[PDB]
RNA sequence: AGGGAACCCACUA
C-alpha cells in the first residue's frame, strides 16, 4: 500500500502491522492515494 | 381558423443580441415563447465528467459542477445530435455526445489558469465559447497539482438543468405605456419610462385602453455563446412547434382509441 | 437507586408509561403547500417506503397485496412484511423464495404508505386537542412534511424550521377512530372559546381582503382560470356584474360562488365606520364595510379576519354551523386555491416606500413630538 | 449474489450513462447506489451493464 | 464610535438600528449557524462536522466593522436577487421560495464533511483489534455489508463513493473457526457522500488510528433554512425554474421570494434597507455603507442614488408573471439582499 | 325502560366503525350488498347507514347496570 | 430622550441611546418567554 | 472560492471576466466603470463580480499533499 | 488645529482601525 | 505559532486569519469562556428578601 | 435524497399516457384533458388558443401540484360542436401560427442581416 | 440482519 508522507509529500509502501512512519523524514502523519476505481459524476 | 397573423420586426441584431418586436399576436404566445427561450431549446453542455487525477484545492464535485456551466458552441450540431436516452448506443458515441478531455499539471513557480481553452474536444465544432474576451477560469493548480479528466457533453435543455439553458438574459415586454392598466401606479409619476415608451415627458402614462389587449411584445433575447441569439429563437419556434405537433398526435390517438 | 428509578419525568412511571418512545412515526421539517387540503399532509416517499400498515388479505384486495408483495421492500409502492395467521414473519427486504410470497385469507401485509393514509400528525408542545389532528397522506417528491396554510393556526406553527411528528395508526380500530374523530375538518371549532381554530391566513387574506374590493373586476378569461381551482364549482359559469360596454365578473360573484350552500351571514370590516350604522347609507355602504351574505352569496362588502377568520360568528364559523365539516373543508381549499391563483394577477408586496409618509405628515409627527418634549419639560419644571 | 458489489453502467433508459454499485440485487431488478448523486436507484439489469 | 457597542456576530448586521432588537438579537444567534468557508485551512482539518459554501460572497451593503471581523475575507452567504412577493403563496408563514435554475449554477450549493475516527488499540493479549479488511467465514458478526470497498489494510480509500450501508474502516478484534469479529465502522444512517481524505497515524499510546474524510455535496433543497441578516429566517417553500419565476423588463428574475407578511410584525426595516442599498451598490460599483448610527445614510439619500439609475426610487420594479407573462398588477420590491444558508438543513 | 340517549355517540360510532371494519377485513358477512368496493372501512360506513350493523353497545351507568342498544336502535348523527 | 423616549422610528433609525434602550424594552419579551414557559407548563400538568 | 462561470440569476459568463476585472481596477478603474467596460449591464451581473471574493488565491497558499 | 466634522466620520474609524491592528479581537484570552 | 507571518503559517498548514486563543486537548479545540463573578474585596450592602435580615453587608 | 430526478419533468415514463380525455357529467358538450409531463408552456397557448374560438364556452388549465408535471384543461363547448374538435382545432391554428412566425423571423432575420 | 450506558455542553421550534 502507497501512503503519501504529510510534509515530505514522497509516497511509502509499507506493509500491514507495521508502524506509521516515513522512511525518508520520520514523519508519521500519512494520507491515502487517491482510489483508482472509477469514479464519475454528473456536470451538475 | 382563429391563427393569428403575426409579423416580426428586428430591430437589433448582434452576435450576442437579438432586439425584436412581435405585433398582432396574444399574450399567452409570446408568453410561451419566452418560457421556450430558457427551458425548451436544446443546446450541448457537458453532462458526464470522470475524474482520473484531481489534486487542485476544488474538490471533485466543484470541478464537475464548473464544468457543466462551460457552454460549448451548439450551432447546427444540436439539431442533428440525438439524445443519450434516445441513442442506442450502449455508452456514447458521436451521434448523441461530445468528447472532451483535459489534463493540466502545473511544474511551474507561478499559479496555472486552468481555463475553457485547455477543454479539448474531438469534434472541431463544438468546442468552448470562449475558446471560438478571456476564457472561462475553471481551476487555478498550485505547483505539483494536476487535473486530469474525461467528460461527455450530451443534448439537453434548460427544463431539465439551467446548464442548457441557451440564454443570459431574456428581457421581454409589452405595453410600455400602461394603456391597458395590467399593472397600476400608486404614482405614476414615480415611474421611469422603458425603452420603447411612446410618451412625451410631461405624460407618465397613456390613456386608458378599454377596448385593449396586448398586441405587441418586445424581446430582448442574450445568448449565453451557445447558439447564435437568432438561432435560439428560431429554435425556440421550432420546439414549441414540434411539441405542439407531438401533442396533437398524441391526441388524434386518444380520439380514435374512444 | 430505585427510587430514583420510580421519580422524576425521565423515570419510569413518567417517562415510561405515561409517555414513551413509539414505532411507527416519523418526524421532519414542515413546508407550505397551498395546493393541499385542510385534511391532507405532504409525505416525502423515503418516509412512506420506511413506515408500514399492516392489511389483512381478503379476497377483495388479495391481487393487489399480492402485487405489492411481489414488488418487494426497494420499489417504493410495495410491502416489507408479510404474517402468517401462526404470526411467524416474512421479510421481503432479503429478496426470499417465490414460496414465501404465497398470500392465503387471513394473511397481513405490511405495505407501504400509500396515498390516503390516516395519520396522526403532531406539534410540540401539544397544548390542545387541535395540536394533534388527522390527516390524509399525499406523497409528493421531496424531503418534507407539507401543510395546508390554515392548519398552521390551531397547530401554531410556521415555516422558519419547525419540525412536526406523524404517527401511523396500525390497525383498522384506531385508524378508524382516528378518522372519525380526530381529522382536521372535524376539529375545525373548538370547545374552548365555541369558535373555529384556523380561519383564512396570510396571503389568502390579504388577497381576499384586496379582492372582494368593490372596484375589483376580472375579465372572461381571468374568471375562468379562477373557475378552474374551485373544486366545488358545478360548471356554469355565472352572469356577469357587468355586461355591457365589456362582459366584466366582480370578486363577490367568484367568491359567492366560492361560499357553500345558502350561508346567511352579516359582519362589519375592519375599517367600517362606527356612525354609519345610524346614517342614511346604512343599507349601502358607501366604503363596502357591511359583509352581508346570503343565500350563499356574497351580496356585499370587503372580506377579512373579521369574516374569514378564527373569530365566532365568521363565515367559517356558520359555515361549519350550518353546512358540516366536509363542506368546510371545501370551502377553506376552495377559498385557499381561488385567491392564491388571483394573487398572481393582483400580486402583494411590500417595500421601502410603504414606510413612507408624505413631508406633511412627517412635519405633523416632528410638531407633535417636539410639544411632547416640551410638555414633559414644563411637567419637570413644576415639579421641581 | 455475483452482481452485488460489481461497479455497473446504466445503459438504457433516462438514467443511461450513470456510474454507480449494485448494493443488492434480483433476478430482475437491482439497486444500483449511484456515484453521481445522493441515491440509490432501482433498475431492471437488462439495462445494465457491468464496467 | 458608538457602533462599537456591538459585538462580533452584531456587528455584521446592516442598519441594525432599524429593525426591532429581538430581530437584532436572533440574526446574532443565526450568524454563528451561517454556512460560509469557516477557516482557509479546511483541507488539511479532520473536523468531525464541517460545511464549506462553494461560491461565499462579501455583503454588498456592509457595516464598517466588518473590516475587523474579517467577514470580507472568510464570508458566510451570497448576496442574493430577494424579490419580496407573494407568488404561489408557497412563501407563506416564514418561507422561501428559490430559483431552480439559480440552484443549478451553483447558488448556495455546499459541501458537508464528517470525520470518522478509529483507533487499532491492543487490549492484551486476547483482545487486539486490528485494522483488516473482514473475511466472510473468519470474521463472526459481519453486517452483511460491501466490504470490498475497503483496502487490504482495512481502510477505505479516498474518490470511492459511499452511502449508510457501507464500510470505511475494516477493524476486527480477536475472539477468546470464527477467530475474531468484527467492530468496525460505518457511515451514519441517511448519510452518503464520497471519501475525501483517509489520514493514518500513531497516537499517543503508539497505536495506528486513522481519520477518514468523507465530503456530501448539500444542493440546496425544499426545507433548508435560509436567513437574511436581520432575523427573517424561513424554510425553502418550493423551487420555480427560472422560465417560472417572475421577471422584470430586463428579465431579472429574483433568486430568493419571500412573503410580504414576514415583515410588518418583525418591523425588520433595515432589512429593505438592504436591499434599496443593494440595488444602489449593484448599479453603482460601491460597497454599501450601513455602518449603524450614521447620518449621512438615510432612506432618501438611497431613494435618490437610485432613482439616478433608471429605476424607481422606492425599489419596486414592475415584474411580469413568469407562468401567463401578464403584468403583476401591484410593483414588487426587489433587490440585492443578503442571505446566509444555516446548517439546518432538512 | 331505557335512560341512555337515543343518539349514537361519536365514541360509538368511531367505535363501532372500527370493529365492523376489523370484522369485514376477517371475512365476516356483510349485511349490505356492495357495489365495487373494497376498503373495509367504505364497507362498514355504508352498512352503518344502512342500520345493518350486527353489533349491540352494551352502554354503563354508573351505578354498575347497563343498557344494551342495538346500532339499528340508534340514531346516526354525524 | 433620558428615561428610554424613542422619538423616532425604524425607518429613520435608532439613536445610540435609543438603540441600547430599545435593546433593553426588547429583552424582555424574551426573558418573558423563557422564564414563562416552564411556569405555564407545570400548571397546565397541574391542570392535567 | 473561485468566481462562478454562471450569474446566478441570469446566467451570464462571469467566469471569464474575474482576471480582466482586477487588471481593470490595477489600471485605476473604478469599480462600476471596470464593470460598465467588462458589459456587465444588469445589476445581477455587477453583484457577482463586485461581491466575489477569491478564496482560492488563499488555497493556493498551503502546499500540496502529492 | 482640530478634527472638522466632515473630516470625523473617516477619522475615527481609522483610529478603531489602529486599535484592531493592534489588540486584534482575541487579545483578552 | 507566536510573532509567525502569514507565509510561514501557511508553511504550518495554519490558518493567518485564525486567531488562536484556543487550546488543543487531545486534539480538540477548547475555549475558555469567561466566567464572570461579584468583584473582590468590596463592601455591597443588599437587603436579603424577608429574611431575619433587614439589610446585610458582603466582602 | 428525496430528490425527484431532472427528467421527470417532461419524460413519460413507460405506462404513462400522453394525453387522457374525460367527459364530466356536470355540464353538456365539456371535456377535461389531462396531459402528462406538460406545464403552463403549452397550457396558456392551448387555453388563450380555445378562448379565442366563439364556439368554445368555456376554456381553462390548471396545475393541479407544481411538484407533479400534469395538466388539466377544461374545454366546455356549444352542443353543435365538440371540445375534442375544438381542442384540435386550437393546436392547430396554433401550428400554423408558430410556422408563419418562423417563416417571418427568418424573413426578417434574412433583411437585418443584408441589411 | 444488528454490542453500549451515564453526564456535560452547544443548538432547533
Ligand atoms: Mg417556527
Ligand atoms: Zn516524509
Ligand atoms: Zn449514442
Ligand atoms: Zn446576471
Amino acid at each position: 500500500m502507497i501512503y503519501i508522507c504529510g510534509e515530505c509529500h514522497t509516497e511509502n509502501e509499507i506493509k500491514s502491522r507495521d508502524p506509521i512512519r516515513c522512511r525518508e523524514c520520520g514523519y508519521r502523519i500519512m494520507y491515502k492515494k487517491r482510489t483508482k476505481r472509477l469514479v464519475v459524476f454528473d456536470a451538475r | 381558423p382563429y391563427a393569428n397573423q403575426p409579423t416580426v420586426r428586428i430591430t437589433e441584431l448582434t452576435d450576442e443580441n437579438v432586439k425584436f418586436i412581435i405585433e398582432n399576436t396574444d399574450l399567452a404566445v409570446a408568453n410561451s415563447i419566452r418560457r421556450v427561450f430558457i427551458a425548451e431549446v436544446p443546446i450541448i453542455a457537458i453532462d458526464w465528467v470522470q475524474i482520473d487525477a484531481n489534486s487542485s484545492v476544488l474538490h471533485d464535485e466543484f470541478i464537475a459542477h464548473r464544468l457543466g456551466l462551460i457552454p460549448l458552441t451548439s450551432d447546427d450540431i444540436v439539431d442533428k445530435l440525438q439524445y443519450s436516452r434516445d441513442c442506442t448506443c450502449e455508452e456514447f458515441c458521436p451521434e448523441c455526445s461530445v468528447e472532451f478531455t483535459l489534463d493540466v499539471r502545473c511544474n511551474e513557480d507561478q499559479t496555472r489558469h486552468v481555463t475553457s481553452r485547455d477543454l479539448i474536444s474531438n469534434s472541431p465544432r463544438v468546442i468552448p465559447v470562449t475558446s471560438r474576451q478571456d476564457d472561462i477560469l475553471i481551476v487555478k493548480l498550485r505547483k505539483g497539482q494536476e487535473l486530469r479528466l474525461r467528460a461527455y457533453a450530451k443534448k439537453g435543455f434548460g427544463k431539465e438543468h439551467a446548464k442548457w439553458n441557451p440564454t443570459a438574459g431574456v428581457a421581454f415586454e409589452y405595453d410600455p405605456d400602461n394603456a391597458l392598466r395590467h399593472t397600476v401606479y400608486p404614482k405614476p409619476e414615480e415611474w421611469p419610462k422603458s425603452e420603447y415608451s411612446e410618451l412625451d415627458e410631461d405624460e407618465s402614462q397613456a390613456p386608458y385602453d378599454p377596448n385593449g389587449k396586448p398586441e405587441r411584445f418586445y424581446y430582448n433575447v442574450e445568448s449565453c455563446g451557445s447558439l447564435r441569439p437568432e438561432t435560439i429563437v428560431l429554435s425556440a419556434l421550432s420546439g414549441l412547434k414540434k411539441k405542439l405537433s407531438d401533442l396533437q398526435t398524441q391526441l388524434s390517438h386518444e380520439i380514435q382509441s374512444d | 437507586s430505585l427510587k430514583q428509578r420510580l421519580k422524576g419525568k425521565e423515570g419510569r412511571v413518567r417517562g415510561n408509561l405515561m409517555g414513551k418512545r413509539v414505532d411507527f412515526s416519523a418526524r421532519t421539517v414542515i413546508t407550505p403547500d397551498p395546493n393541499l387540503s385542510i385534511d391532507q399532509v405532504g409525505v416525502p416517499r423515503s418516509i412512506a417506503a420506511n413506515m408500514t400498515f399492516a392489511e389483512i388479505v381478503t379476497p377483495f384486495n388479495i391481487d393487489r397485496l399480492q402485487e405489492l408483495v411481489r414488488r418487494g421492500n426497494s420499489q417504493y409502492p410495495g410491502a416489507k412484511y408479510i404474517i402468517r395467521d401462526n404470526g411467524d414473519r416474512i421479510d421481503l427486504r432479503f429478496h426470499p423464495k417465490p414460496s414465501d410470497l404465497h398470500l392465503q385469507t387471513g394473511y397481513k401485509v405490511e405495505r407501504h404508505m400509500c396515498d390516503g393514509d390516516i395519520v396522526i400528525f403532531n406539534r410540540q408542545p401539544t397544548l390542545h386537542k387541535m395540536s394533534m389532528m388527522g390527516h390524509r397522506v399525499r406523497i409528493l417528491p421531496w424531503s418534507t412534511f407539507r401543510l395546508n396554510l390554515s392548519v398552521t393556526t390551531p397547530y401554531n406553527a410556521d415555516f422558519d424550521g419547525d419540525e412536526m411528528n406523524l404517527h401511523l395508526p396500525q390497525s383498522l380500530e384506531t385508524r378508524a377512530e382516528i378518522q372519525e374523530l380526530a381529522m382536521v375538518p372535524r376539529m375545525i371549532v373548538t370547545p374552548q372559546s365555541n369558535r373555529p381554530v384556523m380561519g383564512i391566513v396570510q396571503d389568502t387574506l390579504t388577497a381576499v381582503r384586496k379582492f372582494t374590493k368593490r372596484d375589483v373586476f376580472l375579465e372572461r378569461g381571468e374568471v375562468m382560470n379562477l373557475l378552474m381551482f374551485l373544486s366545488t364549482w358545478d360548471g356554469k359559469v355565472p352572469q356577469p356584474a357587468i355586461l355591457k360596454p365589456r362582459p366584466l365578473w366582480t370578486g363577490k360573484q367568484i367568491f359567492s360562488l366560492i361560499i357553500p350552500g345558502h350561508i346567511n351571514c352579516i359582519r362589519t370590516h375592519s375599517t367600517h365606520p362606527d356612525d354609519e350604522d345610524s346614517g342614511p347609507y346604512k343599507h349601502i355602504s358607501p366604503g363596502d364595510t357591511k359583509v352581508v351574505v346570503e343565500n350563499g352569496e356574497l351580496i356585499m362588502g370587503i372580506l377579512c379576519k373579521k369574516s374569514l377568520g378564527t373569530s365566532a360568528g365568521s363565515l367559517v364559523h356558520i359555515s361549519y354551523l350550518e353546512m358540516g365539516h366536509d363542506i368546510t373543508r371545501l370551502f377553506y381549499s376552495n377559498i385557499q386555491t381561488v385567491i392564491n391563483n388571483w394573487l398572481l394577477i393582483e400580486g402583494h408586496t411590500i417595500g421601502i416606500g410603504d414606510s413612507i409618509a408624505d413631508s406633511k405628515t412627517y412635519q405633523d409627527i416632528q410638531n407633535t413630538i417636539k410639544k411632547a418634549k416640551q410638555d414633559v419639560i414644563e411637567v419637570i419644571e413644576k415639579a421641581h | 449474489n455475483e452482481l452485488i458489489g460489481q461497479t455497473v453502467r446504466i445503459s438504457q433508459g433516462p438514467y443511461k450513462g450513470y456510474i454507480g454499485v449494485v448494493k443488492d440485487a434480483t433476478e430482475s431488478t437491482a439497486r444500483v447506489e449511484l456515484h453521481s448523486t445522493c441515491q440509490t436507484i432501482s433498475v431492471d439489469r437488462q439495462r445494465l451493464t457491468t464496467v | 464610535h458608538p457602533s462599537m457597542i456591538l459585538g462580533v456576530c452584531a456587528s455584521i448586521i446592516p442598519f441594525p438600528d432599524h429593525n426591532q432588537s429581538p430581530r437584532n438579537t436572533y440574526q446574532s444567534a443565526m450568524g454563528k449557524q451561517a454556512m460560509g468557508v469557516y477557516i482557509t485551512n479546511f483541507h488539511v482539518r479532520m473536523d468531525t462536522l464541517a460545511h464549506v459554501l462553494y461560491y461565499p460572497q462579501k455583503p454588498l451593503v456592509t457595516t464598517r466593522s466588518m473590516e475587523y471581523l474579517r467577514f470580507r475575507e472568510l464570508p458566510a452567504g451570497i448576496n442574493s436577487i430577494v424579490a419580496i412577493a407573494s407568488y404561489t403563496g408557497y412563501n407563506q408563514e416564514d418561507s422561501v421560495i428559490m430559483n431552480r435554475s439559480a440552484v443549478d449554477r451553483g447558488f448556495f450549493r455546499s459541501v458537508f464533511y464528517r470525520s470518522y475516527k478509529e483507533q487499532e488499540s491492543k487490549k492484551g493479549f486476547d483482545q487486539e483489534e486490528v485494522f483488516e479488511k473482514p473475511t466472510r467465514e473468519t470474521c463472526q458478526g459481519m453486517r452483511h455489508a460491501i466490504y470490498d470497498k475497503l483496502d487490504d489494510d482495512g481502510l477505505i480509500a479516498p474518490g470511492v463513493r459511499v452511502s449508510g450501508d457501507d464500510v470505511i474502516i475494516g477493524k476486527t478484534v480477536t475472539l477468546p473457526r470464527y477467530t475474531k469479529r468484527d467492530c468496525s465502522t460505518f457511515l451514519r444512517t441517511s448519510e452518503t457522500g464520497i471519501v475525501d481524505q483517509v489520514m493514518v497515524t500513531l497516537n499517543q499510546e503508539g497505536y495506528k488510528f486513522c481519520k477518514i474524510r468523507v465530503r456530501s455535496v448539500r444542493i440546496p433543497q425544499i426545507g433548508d433554512k435560509f436567513a437574511s441578516r436581520h432575523g427573517q429566517k424561513g424554510t425553502c417553500g418550493i423551487q420555480y425554474r427560472q422560465e417560472d419565476m417572475p421577471f422584470t423588463c430586463e428579465g431579472i428574475t429574483p433568486d430568493i421570494i419571500i412573503n410580504p407578511h414576514a415583515i410588518p410584525s418583525r418591523m425588520t426595516i433595515g432589512h429593505l434597507i438592504e436591499c434599496l442599498q443593494g440595488k444602489v451598490s449593484a448599479n453603482k460599483g460601491e460597497i454599501g455603507d450601513a455602518t449603524p448610527f450614521n447620518d449621512a445614510v438615510n432612506v432618501q439619500k438611497i431613494s435618490n442614488l437610485l432613482s439616478d439609475y433608471g429605476y424607481h426610487l422606492r425599489g419596486n420594479e414592475v415584474l411580469y408573471n413568469g407562468f401567463t407573462g401578464r403584468k403583476i398588477t401591484s410593483q414588487i420590491f426587489i433587490g440585492p439582499t443578503y442571505y446566509q444558508r444555516l446548517k439546518h438543513m432538512v | 325502560k331505557r335512560i341512555t340517549t337515543p343518539y349514537m355517540t361519536k365514541y360509538e360510532r368511531a367505535r363501532v366503525l372500527g370493529t365492523r371494519a376489523l370484522q369485514i377485513a376477517m371475512c365476516a358477512p356483510v349485511m349490505v350488498e356492495l357495489e365495487g368496493e373494497t376498503d373495509p372501512l367504505l364497507i362498514a360506513m355504508k352498512e352503518l347507514k344502512a342500520r345493518k350493523i350486527p353489533i349491540i353497545i352494551r352502554r354503563y351507568l354508573p351505578d354498575g347496570s347497563y343498557e344494551d342498544w342495538g346500532v339499528d336502535e340508534l340514531i346516526i348523527s354525524d | 430622550e433620558s428615561r428610554g423616549f424613542v422619538e423616532n422610528s425604524y425607518l429613520a433609525g435608532l439613536t445610540p441611546t435609543e438603540f441600547f434602550f430599545h435593546a433593553m424594552g426588547g429583552r424582555e419579551g424574551l426573558i418573558d418567554t423563557a422564564v414563562k414557559t416552564a411556569e405555564t407548563g407545570y400548571i397546565q400538568r397541574r391542570l392535567i | 472560492m473561485i468566481i462562478p462561470v454562471r450569474c446566478f440569476t441570469c446566467g451570464k459568463i462571469v467566469g471569464n471576466k474575474w482576471e480582466a476585472y482586477l487588471g481593470l481596477l490595477q489600471a485605476e478603474y473604478t469599480e462600476g466603470d471596470a464593470l460598465d467596460a467588462l458589459g456587465l449591464k444588469r445589476y445581477c451581473c455587477r453583484r457577482m463580480l463586485l461581491a466575489h471574493v477569491d478564496l482560492i488565491e488563499k488555497l493556493l497558499n498551503y502546499a500540496p499533499l502529492e | 488645529d482640530e478634527i472638522t466634522p466632515d473630516l470625523w466620520q473617516e477619522a475615527c474609524w481609522i483610529v478603531i482601525s489602529s486599535y484592531f491592528d493592534e489588540k486584534g479581537l482575541v487579545r483578552q484570552q | 505559532l507566536n510573532g509567525l507571518t502569514d507565509r510561514d503559517l501557511c508553511e504550518l498548514n495554519e490558518c493567518p486569519l485564525d486567531p488562536g486563543g484556543y487550546f488543543i486537548i487531545n486534539g480538540s479545540e477548547k475555549v475558555l469562556i469567561a466566567q464572570e463573578k461579584m468583584a473582590t474585596n468590596t463592601v455591597y450592602v443588599f437587603a436579603k428578601k424577608d429574611s431575619k435580615y433587614a439589610y446585610t453587608g458582603e466582602c | 435524497m428525496n430528490a425527484p430526478p431532472a427528467f421527470e419533468s417532461f419524460l413519460l415514463f413507460e405506462g404513462e399516457k400522453k394525453i387522457t380525455i374525460n367527459k364530466d357529467t356536470k355540464v353538456p358538450n365539456a371535456c377535461l384533458f389531462t396531459i402528462n409531463k406538460e406545464d403552463h408552456t403549452l397550457g396558456n397557448i392551448i387555453k388563450s388558443q380555445l378562448l379565442k374560438d366563439p364556439q368554445v364556452l368555456f376554456a381553462g388549465y390548471k396545475v393541479p401540484h407544481p411538484l407533479e408535471h400534469k395538466i388539466i384543461i377544461r374545454v366546455q363547448t356549444t352542443p353543435d360542436y365538440s371540445p375534442q374538435e375544438a381542442f384540435t382545432n386550437a393546436i392547430t391554428d396554433l401550428i400554423s401560427e408558430l410556422s408563419l412566425l418562423e417563416e417571418r423571423f427568418r424573413v426578417a432575420i434574412k433583411d437585418k442581416q443584408e441589411g
